[PDB]
RNA sequence: UCUGGUGACUAUAGCAAGGAGGUCACACCUGUUCCCAUGCCGAACACAGAAGUUAAGGUCUUUAGCGACGAUGGUAGCCAACUUACGUUCCGCUAGAGUAGAACGUUGCCAGGC
RNA sequence: UUGGCACCUCGAUGUCGGCUCAUCGCAUCCUGGGGCUGUAGUCGGUCCCAAGGGUUGGGCUGUUCGCCCAUUAAAGCGGUA
RNA sequence: CUGGGGCGGUCGCCUCCUAAAAGGUAACGGAGGCGCUCAAAGGUUCCCUCAGAAUGGUUGGAAAUCAUUCAUAGAGUGUAA
RNA sequence: UUAUUGGAGGUAGAGCACUGUUUGGACGAGGCCGAAUUCAGACAAACUCCGAAUGCCAAUUAAUUUAACUUGGGAGUCAGAACAUGGGUGAUAAGGUCCGUGUUCGAAAGGGAAACAGCCCAGACCACCAGCUAAGGUCCCAAAAUAUAUGUUAAGUGGAAAAGGAUGUGGCGUUGCCCAGACAACUAGUAGUCGAGUGACACUGCGCCGAAAAUGUACCGGGGCUAAACAUAUUACCGAAGCUGUGGAUUGUCCUUUG
């Protein structure tokens, strides 16, 4: 019921809406982490966001 | 006469053209005295439905038990491979 | 280097700004806009008054519903209630 | 020289040339049939220069169709002006052709004949084509 | 339950055919002195009436032939990703239109009398 | 070649023909080698491989281009601001 | 204004399309209009339903009146859509 | 921004019921070729009985993060450009012009694309002779595999062009000819004698020709490659000013036991 968030690639030369929902998560630059609890509202934004991010567990 | 067929396992993705290159075909069963099951039959022995009436018909097909007597509705007859895909079944009861 | 011919029309109008105005679900106010069109698109319904050939238009207070009634016809109403 | 007699609007768009064919792929009519498979246009001048090289090796004798009757205009303006008046006047007429649908549906003729026949006429035209008989 | 009056339900309800009756209730007719009136005519509107008639209207029971609704599977398009200058492929979500399986000859609120 | 677009140059990038001098492609004009001819021979048509070398003197107009005279084995087509 | 300029044509309002299923959105892109009209073609209360297609009937336009039947809008809305 | 529900509108697609355009069959409508309708098919920016993906406004909705708006001083811009896609114009011509919508440059240095504002990765506070990794690569110039396994091509294709032409070469499928003995070859004018394959099609990968331009090879960047090329998978390693390790910088928040 957790998921830890990185974010891999970087985030200049993507389109406005995916540069704009990746601080939601709270990553900031790359190669950080933030951890989060399960929830169907967090688990639709990384189905957006997706082709970036290392999620585990 | 000559049939048979896997009951389909249902929620295919897009990956269902890479089992097409090899010769299957899609199938749906209808009819009185049935449920729709999703079929798989190979289209290896659909040369040979012509060989047993032509188009109009019956032959049965067996997806376990229940081998329905049945008769082909429609096709999707796509050109520029000469080929079929998706055909479709109908009981008569 | 030769003398190209004339062009005829050109010419548009200006714009008018149509459509929905408020939407399904808010809170709107006794003189507010629902919608407009230079016809009928969309009927009135209880508490929503028409204007002239356009502007339905809320007589007083509440929520906002589309909603239609016959095949093809559609409606709007305003409920009060709360 | 197939003409719409009338029509609406002198001056029209182009055609999206992309995407499969819209229907009329199926052979209805002749017993023998020539599809196309690339993506060009013709231009109303090569469908009756692939009728009339189409008729005398059968010497008028099976029935002979077509298929694609052309609609739409489309203009050049003319001997080189600068860019922008308006739009020229039309010159011919087009129809656009899909990948996939059916040009030409002969029948009244043994196979090993028409299918000669339309190969002679294949040459007339700016697209690549493929022998076809009846889908069954 | 059934007959009538007024409601809601996207014609699944309607037209198209066919058979059944009575008027305790609608009609059909009997007329125009009056109420009223046809740019004319009481066919219609209204009024005065009840000997006839179920043929018609409306009611009821069958027929899926006319329209209408309509699923599962597909294929085209397509937001996101990848590869590539090809009238492109490939992968991951949503998903029709036509066409077939068919459902269908209405449903239910409230009143007054059986 | 005739154009289309306006990307560099307006605090100057001199513009047509001709003389002087060349240099480079081959889609070859002569010469060298072949196939094929509805090629008797001598001539001739057409096509392939081939740049090594040759490619004229005058009248006319500013001319380019062009026609015309007399020859020659031939009087090639082009790029190089 | 201007695919450099004069030349030709344009300069404000109204309606579509281009315009990419909210609104918006250009070009010397494609099509049309207007610079008013109506004392009733405005307000109200009642009542009626169409152009056509047949079928016959003094006059016959093929079609100017009359009836009968099948007509869901295929007519009409002073003016362009 | 995201899930949930409810909504507005008519594009891509489809379709012929609507105004219009169409080629075929029978259908009537004079005294030897034509005049309404009906069946089977098609076309459309100004044709829609239908009709999605996405975006768009609103939930007094729930999860995560950091904005938003009102007022008042100070401006600068109103010459944009290339890519990726939906379109008009042009000739499905341009490094063309004109709109939508994204990115980057402008105003951004580094690494790759041989060099190269606009493409591909990624955002530089400064130091160090420290480690992992992205895009592209791994015989030499030049850091890293002459890695592993299956195949393919014999042209320098890779390392710039189509219509067409063709017993090139592979894995694929169907079918008719068959020790009764063909298809190669002999001798007859009824056709005999020779002992292992032959034709048609059907779909595909990789090739060949078609292929001519101007100082000098002349689009591999060069050397050079028959694997150092293409396809298919699996493994490490190099690879930036990215991220970490570490030293001190200036500002802000929070502990504030001033670290
Ligand atoms: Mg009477
Ligand atoms: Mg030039
Ligand atoms: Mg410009
Ligand atoms: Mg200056
Ligand atoms: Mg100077
Ligand atoms: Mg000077
Ligand atoms: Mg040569
Ligand atoms: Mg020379
Ligand atoms: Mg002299
Ligand atoms: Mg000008
Ligand atoms: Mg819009
Ligand atoms: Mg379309
Ligand atoms: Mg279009
Ligand atoms: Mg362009
Ligand atoms: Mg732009
Ligand atoms: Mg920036
Ligand atoms: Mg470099
Ligand atoms: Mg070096
Ligand atoms: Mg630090």
């Amino acid at each position: 019921a957790k998921l830890q968030i990185t974010l891999t690639r970087s985030v200049i030369g993507r389109p406005e809406t995916q540069r704009k929902t990746v601080e939601a998560l709270g990553l900031k630059k790359t190669n950080s982490s933030v951890v989060v609890e399960d929830n169907p509202a967090i688990r639709g934004q990384i189905n957006k966001v997706k082709h970036l991010v290392t999620v585990e567990e | 006469s000559l049939k048979s067929i896997i009951r389909q396992g249902k929620q295919t993705r897009s990956d269902l053209k890479q089992l097409r290159k090899s010769g299957k075909v899609p199938a749906v069963v209808y009819g009185y005295g049935t449920k729709n099951v999703s079929v798989k039959v190979d289209e290896v022995e659909f040369i040979k439905v012509i060989r047993e009436v032509g188009r109009n018909g019956v032959i049965e097909l067996g997806v376990g038990s229940k081998t329905i007597k049945v008769m082909v509705a429609d096709y999707q007859f796509d050109p520029l491979k000469n080929q079929i895909t998706h055909i479709d079944f109908l009981a008569i009861n | 280097k030769k003398g190209v011919s004339s062009t005829k029309n050109g010419r548009d109008s200006e714009s008018k700004r149509l459509g929905a105005k408020r939407a399904d679900g808010q809170f709107v106010t006794g003189g507010s806009i629902l919608y407009r069109q230079r016809g009928t698109k969309i009927y009135p319904g209880e508490n929503v008054g028409r204007g002239g050939d356009d502007t339905l238009f809320a007589k007083i207070d509440g929520v906002v519903k589309f909603e239609r009634k016959g095949r093809d016809k559609k409606q709007v109403s305003v409920y009060a209630v709360a | 020289m197939l003409l719409p007699k009338r029509v609406k609007y002198r001056r029209q768009h182009r055609p999206k040339t992309t995407g499969r064919s819209k229907g009329g792929n199926y052979v209805t009519f002749g017993e023998f049939g020539l599809q196309a498979t690339t993506t060009s246009w013709i231009t109303s001048r090569q469908i009756e220069s692939a009728r009339i090289a189409m008729t005398r090796y059968m010497k008028r004798g099976g029935k002979v169709w077509i298929k694609i009757f052309p609609h739409t205009p489309y203009t050049k303006k003319p001997l080189e002006v600068r860019m922008g008046a308006g739009k020229g006047a039309v010159e011919g007429w087009i129809a656009v052709v899909k990948p996939g649908r059916i040009l030409f549906e002969v029948a009244g003729v043994s196979e090993e004949v028409a299918r000669e026949a339309l190969r002679l006429a294949s040459h007339k035209l700016p697209v690549k084509t493929k022998f076809v008989k009846r889908e069954e």
